[PDB]
């Protein structure tokens, strides 16, 4: 009885998630077919691998802030007794936390561990917060994996266009990829504000303060 | 191969184990090939040894070929790059585990240098025949200044 | 990895799962297994049917707080495909076999052990703790700190009632 | 193409679900989810939900599990969209997807300007 | 699966074994290994020989009540077959490599583990039980409830002595 | 097998590691992962750089008796190579794939498991020992008999001071 389980069990979507498929997609529009293995022995195979890695943080950074998945709210470091604190792994940028009764102090990121210009001391003991572990906001870099499916498509097409112009010189192929990838970026950036939605009131300190009074 | 007893031993499955089969055994010889460098020849038949195109890809047209390797050498840096080619391509007739029948095809490897800067050497070590028909190069040519 | 657990709370009749791997995660539709927790031991659910890519439809809505999980079961005896003379080499079979050899590993990697399983040799964890274990039931079952605390408290109880019993006798 | 610009079409999107994270921790998203959002019904505080590889993540709690974010007397409610495969589709998308893919296919392989401009 | 428990004792000198897989079920003759249990622990058997593709024969009849097991152990560090340029692929090596990779996974499914095996990190029990464990020998060993039961009973025995030997004090 | 233990002391800044298998023993540089022993936990280390094929170089010399552990973690979710028809079929992928699939099982033999791991079924050990445990702090932790000896020692002293109280009471 019934046929819904029988027929569509064979159905297959085969979405793209592997890094290799992005390389294979990047290996099209150029000639030769893609490589079966990431390592392989083909020079162009690792050349595409380099493009994906380079364009990763470029795209993930947008202009200034990245998307919601790059957000990392209030951290606590508690710098060691030896001296300054070392920034975890690779960070795109570091910003100071913005809670109440917190004066503005300069934070600048050198190789790993940070630097405070006003103090001019590469170790920062005194500018620690009162009973606080120098709360601050930063932005990690996720690898090619551990990312939504849409951003994987966006990064692949953007990298493909850069590979073509470096490798080949053709107006028609280059024009389509740049235009079509930009379409996806806007089609994806539109939901970023649509997600984690924010409004004029409440969030703006002066608007919320006006709202509480005379009401 | 056992040197003292000059006997070759094989564990492969050659078919029926109750019969006697015959095999060919002998020494192997390398095949080495180095095509000439490519220089742009204008319609008026004059050459510019400095105006050299940038080779992007090299296409080889072959009729019978086993798996082999292509060696890339650079006269300035000295680095060596090896691109290994095989006659197994998915979905083709010569994909059965039984035997790889001699079939035509093409193979492309990148060069990524000036034509006058590097040389590419074809090396084959296999008992099967190796027939090279034509060689084609593709790349970019930028004339900075016109020829006489 | 291989298992996905879902807790239904009323009304809901469709539950989704996600096996690890590219695309769907399971090679054949027979690889899905549905088990229900009755509060004592995991039982095999009945009446479920496949009404989606990874969503299954129950005949009746599950009770509130009911806990079930979805498993992927792969053949543990035979290789997925066999290659013979005179046949086209099939990459579809070749890809499926590698997934089959992997998918059994995540089964073992997530601790899913077949019934009637016991390791024949002494095992040591090299100075590592055992966590999250309720008090044992049989004499041959292990005991955790909670039972030791219970016995230790009882020893304190007999100690203290000894003190009250022996002290008021001391006045005479 | 199903995801299009932001939210997808009417058949892609699925209404509120219930995930009920286990005792171990976080809950796993099913196969391929284009985007996941928290349900915006009343009496529910806005808590950020982010999807890492497969199962989701919580940036503010900064922990990989999402156990502390279980709502009052409701386990968890959120809205998401699947990506159903090529078959069992409204027939209109089937023709729309073919021409867009074919038009791109043209320029992957040599095509005349005429063929490209019409298909686009 | 891979192991076979055989209890052949008295007169009989030959035993027959069947393994899960294709044909004889083992890659090479050296894979087969024999274990004998002396009532305390398992150790390698002596005098056994491989009669043919299957079944083995001992030089002398086994003593009454003797128990042995036939196991299948394969090399774990190296792949069974390594391929070279300009050679031909044969079906023996191709099928066996999948068989070998399937075989090694099955060995872990039977609880077999190599010597010098210890866990590095603590493992979570996830609210389950421990069964059929003997009482420990050294302080580093684990404990079953039998030791706890004996200690509790011994505590009770002294507590009863605590009562009666303090009871006669009360009438005094 | 995969994991390698090393101790550091002095001006030494370069450490060499060897894995089982052909050549370097690993497929990708991403498979190498470095850990530092703080004496209490499995803390990760920073400031290490891969200078050679099978050796790493630190920025600063290790302190007195510092302990590091160089292990190798392989891809846990996808096969190394993905095969499709019509692609440049090379044999090196086949050799690498088998090593990679053999590799994913390798550390499992060593004893490493991914985080968030728990045996959700009723495991059995077929009457084998569990050894080398620490005392458990929380009630959920298991207990060795070192605590049992301490508790047995505790009940002895309370019972013996029970005896001495009555012994002098008998003098009265």
């Amino acid at each position: 009885q019934s046929d819904t389980p029988s027929i569509m069990a064979e159905s297959q979507f085969n979405s793209l998630s592997t890094k290799l498929d992005a390389v294979n997609l990047c290996m099209r529009a150029i000639g030769r077919s893609g490589v079966d293995n990431l390592t392989s022995g083909d020079l162009d195979a690792e050349d595409a691998d380099t493009m994906i890695d380079i364009v990763s943080q470029r795209l993930q950074y947008n202009d200034g802030k990245g998307w919601w998945f790059n957000r990392e709210p209030r951290w606590s470091f508690a710098p060691d007794s030896n001296g300054e604190v070392v920034l975890p792994n690779n960070t795109l940028q570091v910003l100071q936390a913005y809670t109440l009764n917190t004066r503005k102090i300069d934070i600048t990121i050198r190789a790993g561990r940070l630097y405070s210009t006003t103090l001019h001391s590469f170790d920062v003991s005194p500018l620690v917060g009162p009973d606080g572990f120098i709360w601050l906001d930063l932005m990690l870099m996720l690898p090619f994996e551990h990312m939504p499916l849409n951003v994987l498509q966006a990064i692949a097409y953007q990298a493909a266009a850069e590979f073509i112009v470096s490798k080949d010189a053709d107006q028609t192929k280059l024009q389509m990829h740049m235009q079509m990838a930009a379409n996806l970026h806007t089609g994806m950036q539109v939901e970023e504000s649509k997600q984690n939605r924010l409004n004029m009131l409440v969030h703006n300190p002066t608007q919320r303060n006006f709202g509480i009074m005379a009401g | 191969y056992d040197a003292n007893t000059r006997i070759l031993s094989t564990k492969y499955g050659l078919g029926d184990t109750s019969q006697i089969w015959a095999a060919k055994v002998g020494q192997m010889y390398k095949v080495e090939f180095v095509p000439t460098d490519v220089i742009i020849r204008d319609s008026q038949d004059r050459v510019s040894y400095q105006d050299v195109p940038v080779i992007g890809l090299v296409h080889l047209n072959l009729d019978r070929y086993p798996d082999f390797t292509v060696e890339i050498t650079n006269r300035k840096s000295g680095a060596v790059r090896v691109a290994k080619a095989s006659n197994r391509v998915g979905g083709a007739r010569n994909n059965v585990v039984g035997y790889v029948k001699p079939t035509s095809g093409t193979f492309s490897f990148p060069l990524r240098a000036l034509s006058t800067d590097v040389e590419y050497r074809i090396i084959s070590i296999s008992p099967h025949t190796f027939q090279l028909r034509d060689i084609e190069w593709s790349g970019s040519y930028n004339p900075t200044r016109k020829r006489v | 990895y291989s298992y996905v657990e879902r807790t239904g709370d009323g009304v809901a009749t469709t539950f989704n799962f996600a096996f690890t791997g590219k695309g769907k995660g399971y090679l054949l539709a027979n690889q899905i297994y549905v088990e229900r927790w009755d509060g004592a031991s995991w039982q095999s659910a009945t009446g479920w049917s496949l009404s989606g890519t990874n969503q299954i439809t129950f005949l009746t809505p599950l009770a509130n707080g009911q806990v079930i999980r979805i498993r992927r079961i792969a053949g543990k005896d035979y290789p997925f495909a066999q290659f013979e003379p005179g046949v086209m080499l099939d990459m579809a079979s070749l890809n499926n076999t590698f997934i089959h050899l992997l998918e059994i590993t995540q089964e073992l990697l997530d601790g899913f052990y077949p019934d009637g399983f016991y390791l024949k040799q002494d095992l040591n964890m090299g100075w590592n703790k055992i966590v999250n274990l309720m008090p044992g039931t049989d004499g041959g079952h292990a005991v955790n700190k909670t039972q030791l605390d219970t016995l230790s408290s009882h020893v304190d109880d007999v100690d203290q009632k000894h003190t009250i019993w022996n002290d008021r006798q001391d006045q005479q």
